[PDB]
């Protein structure tokens, strides 16, 4: 979606900041182990009711505030139509409270969900992205990005598997399948049973086995993800950088001008611009088109004479016009992006 | 009656002098060689020649007159032709041209708004209908534009066989001409003086055959090569287009010449039969003599964001528009439906095995 | 067959451009009019071009080419053409020619040493012996020996092929015969000309000169006066005729353009002002006054007189150079003794009666 | 004939003068009344003995010089064979005498003649010039010269008529003629009478006709004089003037370049050269060729700065060779003219 206010007060990292997303490529900075990191935490809490670092919501309260509540608002375009949401969250008081209510043309708000349990499903609703895949979807880190670029295939279809899927619960499906079958060879009837265990059983192994339904939906990021990865690697490259995939070789076998190349080779800024557009296109084929993306800075230790000439590299993800923020730990990195937003001791400064 | 059609030439033409002239002669005496060879094959009946035969127009260098006659021969071999020398080229070439007009009927050339009757090959008798620069205010051009129209297009009439309209100018110092002025009844207009192919209309059929070679980066995307026209009375006009395989050009666009670019130059140049181009904003160096390691990097330019931009185009194509999201098991749904002959059980069946972990989960 | 012969015509050029520039070229066309009216009325079978064409062989106008590709096609018109073009090599001039050659039979531009066989408008079988200018260099080295043992080498070649002829061999030369007044040049011996041709036709030189009669070697000179070097030619063509039978002949055809004048003056004064502004009233052609001594200062003739080109000084004894005896004496009676013998019947008679009376008055005197 | 030297003492005009002739023009001045015009009188009655001024041969004695002899040598070529004369003259002594003596190739003079009545004949003898002929001939008078230029056609008969011979002669066979026809017409012997006076009085009208033989005379004038006339304008005028004469129009036709034109539109120096040369033509063509001429200055009153002109134009008369030497009266004309000669009171300065 496209994020446009989100004003978190109290919540963990955090103590009463205010953003607003603009057009272009916004870069937030502060010092290490505040703001940076807890901000997006902040925002993909105020969409279900989960962030990625605690499982009880209730931990999510700032250790500065005790007793204390804390809220956060968030308003954000999705579908042509703008909606806002304020959650609160006491410790203490032992309560959670959240309403989604969508913004008018008229300026008033509409009610569609009170507790918070329902603003998580109308949320869901919307868009059809479930909080396990938006985890993994518009949130970026750099350092897993850059290694899906120059990672080997079958560590790829991996990748490609838990993200699509959580893989328990296709562990647990396994597990439920394998013990109806033991069911049925334990146990009219008995061809009716030996009709369901041979059909039960065929199912299981379609789904099971890697070499097809797996192998297949591997195919649906290669074909779908590089299909729209060379599309981004045009605008934001001029034509110049176009990848495929092949077993053969490593697996995202890269090109440079019609003539293949080791990712290896590539600068700094190159690594980046192409790892993250391959990255997007996995995102967006799998949670539709998106609107807005996190990435903070992995500060790899030889990467720092990098720091400044990637940020310059990747100031063309600006053209895609899309809401990209920066969550970088290092000034270099943060200082040449005319947008700046640096967060000091929980507050903004 | 069939006719092969050839754009202009410019022949000795000397391609990037300002950076790295490369002499186009040996390219395009081979593409010539190409066009000439597919003519003799097809047995055209007819040969038109337009536009800039000669690249330089004020001075043209021993050689280049002497590979423009060669060809004009080479030409005349295969069947009679009509060369329509725009008034951009030298002088002695239209008083040359002229005496060997009177003394041949495979050859003729036309210099003056004045209509002539040639005869083909095969006999077939086709008027041409001439309109050059006018050589030797704007408003009383104009007219005296309009006026030469009127008169071809009378002339036109009085046909016999065939009426191919030649005429060297910029279809809407140049002489801008409207489609309309244009007459209608005759059976092909032949343009010149433009290097890029363009078919303007098909009635009558209007035609820019454009260069033989890729004379400049601004045409490295277009196609070079003559086109074979075909003239009936029963039936309208037909044209196919004979692809001259001169050297392709190609143009690197870079943000920074840096360590990379540097490895990309040189590794695309040293795979690349045509000349290339490399253009750069922001400020790289410092540079290292490509040109004197990379001896077919032609140019070396600098675009502005803005203008890169321009020139690059739009190809927004399966882009920034919606893309089909497809979940894990919808496609599993999908995979195992299509590949069983009946599906819909096995479809049932995990709809429920997803029931159940869902339910043995909260 | 019958042969029209025309020499170095010098189109588009300017005469005297150092004191009053003039162009020639309406005299010049008109000239060349009258010699292609007399071709034509004369049915020649045959048509010979040599020397300089052009008048300017680094950079020919427009109009000069225009005019000579003009008379070369009314020249066609009548019958083949044969053009020798000598140390001449504008815009690959020689170039066009050649490919002219190539795609017809009423002309052909002979450029090298190697012999060509034409065919007449009777379909006479013509050879021609070209003996051009040469091409490419010889070097400094090569002149003082290569130079004359080449030139001898080509005329052993001419002489060779020239045996070989069918009907008719006409020579065709470039040169300075040896022994001309000298207007690099090429100085050629006459006996070095094939003896075996039934006609050599030479060009270069403004002023006419039958070389020799065998085998006839003939210089047709310009066709208008184009210095006044040359005010006492008569310019035009040669129509000569071979046959088998019979020796060749030859007449001249007059041109007859605008004639030329010197007046030669001591000192211009007023009576020589008066004289020259006279004259030039009543010519039709071009004049330039020279005088001597010092007349200055000088009225300016050129403003007043337009036909007055040139006004120079040459030295007494230049002028006399470029110029290029007793008297009887009779007594009054001598004188009358003679007529007293040729009006009377009888002189005698009255003879001796005035004898006597010049006796008779010596006497009563002395 | 070319005079070589001519040694004169006592002469009328002179007292003691020694000239030695040179190729080209020579130019002799002096004091008005002495030497100019004196000088050339010596010179004539050094051949012949009659001069010109006096009839008697003792009136040429200088006054200044009285009951002196007045001396005169003369050298002279003509022929091959150059002469010598000297004559002496006293009035007092009613004596005088000469002698010819001819210059060998050895240097020693032969004789020819004693007497001066010899001397005379044997000089007429050479060269058939009578001292009649010879004044009218080697000496030209300007004044004479310029007048037959611009002369009538009748003026212009009757100046050849008293060049080739004298009027008196003339007027006398007149006479003499009609007296015998008297005498024949007042008086076998009466039939040769009548043959006579037919015969006699015929050949005296052939001869008094001016219609017929006068006419072919002056015929001889026009063929010979003019036919010489040319050839002067052209060596001296470089082909420039051509003079042809009509009696009809009146003078001597004059063609500037083949055009006509008035005599008296020629500037001074071109009628001097025109006029002086038709005038050596009919001198030559009456005495045969000369080598030598004398020419004094006319001084016309308008004709003074022409006279510095003039004598730049008639400097052209040195390419003939002659001996010709001018007797000018002013200094403008003497001064132009390399060699010179004065005479002052009587001799030579």
């Amino acid at each position: 979606m496209r994020p446009e206010r989100l004003t978190v007060r109290n919540f963990l990292g955090l103590k009463n900041v205010d953003i607003e997303f603009q057009s272009g490529i916004t870069v937030v900075e502060g010092p290490n182990g505040a703001g940076k990191s807890s901000l997006f935490e902040a925002i993909s809490f105020a969409l279900f009711g989960n962030g990625i670092r605690y499982p009880n919501s209730y931990d999510y309260v700032n250790r500065n505030a005790v007793d204390g509540t804390a809220r956060l608002v968030f308003q954000f375009e999705r579908g042509g139509k703008r909606y806002e949401i304020i959650r609160e969250i006491n410790a203490l008081q032992r309560k959670h409270n959240a309403k989604l209510s969508e913004i008018l043309e008229n300026g008033k708000k509409a009610a569609i969900a009170a507790k918070p349990t329902s603003v998580k499903q109308e949320v869901e609703k919307i868009l059809g992205i479930e909080h396990r895949t938006f985890i993994r979807t518009v949130f970026l880190p750099q350092g897993e990005i850059d290694k899906l670029l120059i990672s080997p295939p079958s560590e790829i279809t991996e990748i490609i598997s838990d993200v699509f899927q959580s893989k328990e619960t296709l562990e647990k499906l396994e597990k439920l399948l394998k013990e109806k079958m033991k069911k049925l060879e334990n146990e009219k009837k008995l061809k009716e049973m030996s009709d369901e265990y041979n059909n039960l059983d065929l199912l299981r192994k379609y789904l099971f086995d890697k070499s097809n339904f797996s192998r297949y939906f591997t195919g649906r990021v290669l074909e779908a993800v590089l299909k729209r990865t060379k599309a981004y690697l045009d605008i934001l490259t001029n034509g110049r950088f176009d990848i495929d995939f092949d077993d053969e070789k490593g697996g995202f076998i890269i090109k440079d001008w019609g003539i293949e190349r080791p990712a290896r080779g590539l600068s700094g800024g190159e690594r980046a611009l192409i790892s993250i557009s391959l990255a997007m296109s996995l995102a967006e084929v799998a949670s539709g088109r998106l609107d807005a993306f996190f990435i903070d800075e992995g500060f790899s230790s030889l990467d720092t004479e990098n720091k400044e000439k990637i940020a310059s590299v990747l100031k063309e993800l600006e053209r895609l016009n899309k809401v990209i923020v920066f969550i970088t730990h290092d000034r270099e990195f943060s200082e040449a992006f005319d947008r700046k937003l640096r967060i000091t001791g929980g507050v903004v400064v | 009656m069939k006719i092969l059609h050839t754009s202009d030439w410019h022949l000795g033409v000397t391609s990037w002098t300002s950076s790295r002239p490369v002499d186009r002669r040996e390219e395009l005496k081979k593409a010539l060689d190409k066009v000439v060879e597919e003519a003799e094959k097809r047995e055209v009946d007819l040969i038109l020649l337009t536009g800039d035969l000669l690249h330089s127009r004020n001075n043209p260098s021993v050689v280049a007159l002497h590979d423009l006659l060669d060809y004009l021969k080479r030409m005349m071999r295969t069947a009679p032709v009509v060369v329509l020398p725009g008034n951009h080229d030298w002088k002695g070439l239209k008083l040359f041209g002229n005496f060997v007009t009177s003394i041949s009927s495979d050859i003729t050339f036309v210099m003056s708004f004045e209509p002539v009757d040639v005869e083909a090959k095969r006999g077939q008798k086709v008027r041409i209908l001439p309109f050059p620069y006018p050589d030797e205010n704007e408003g009383d051009f104009r007219f005296f534009l309009e006026s030469r129209l009127n008169k071809l297009y009378e002339e036109a009439l009085k046909k016999e066989d065939f009426a191919i309209f030649m005429g060297h100018f910029t279809v809407e110092r140049e002489i801008i001409i409207n489609r309309a002025l244009i007459p209608s009844v005759v059976d092909y207009a032949a343009l010149g003086h433009i290097h890029s192919f363009r078919e303007i209309q098909k009635q009558p059929l209007t035609i820019y055959p454009g260069s033989l070679i890729r004379i400049d980066f601004g045409e490295e995307a277009d196609e070079k090569g003559a086109v074979f026209v075909e003239l009936k009375r029963g039936e309208p006009p037909r044209y196919e287009r004979i692809d001259a395989s001169p050297l392709p050009l190609k143009t690197l666009y870079y943000k920074k010449i840096d360590t990379s670019a540097l490895k990309s130059i040189r590794d695309f140049c040293r795979n690349f039969p045509g000349y290339v181009r490399v253009v750069y904003e922001e400020d790289s160096g410092i540079l290292p003599d490509l040109m004197g390691e990379i001896d077919n990097l032609v140019k070396i330019e600098r675009k502005s964001r803005r203008e890169i931009e321009e020139v690059l185009r739009e190809s927004p194509e399966e882009f920034k528009e919606e893309l089909d999201k497809l979940d894990y098991f919808e496609l599993f749904k999908e995979y195992l439906k299509k590949r069983e002959e009946n599906h819909e059980k096995l479809l049932k069946i995990l709809d429920e095995l997803l029931d159940e972990v869902k339910k043995s989960e909260a």
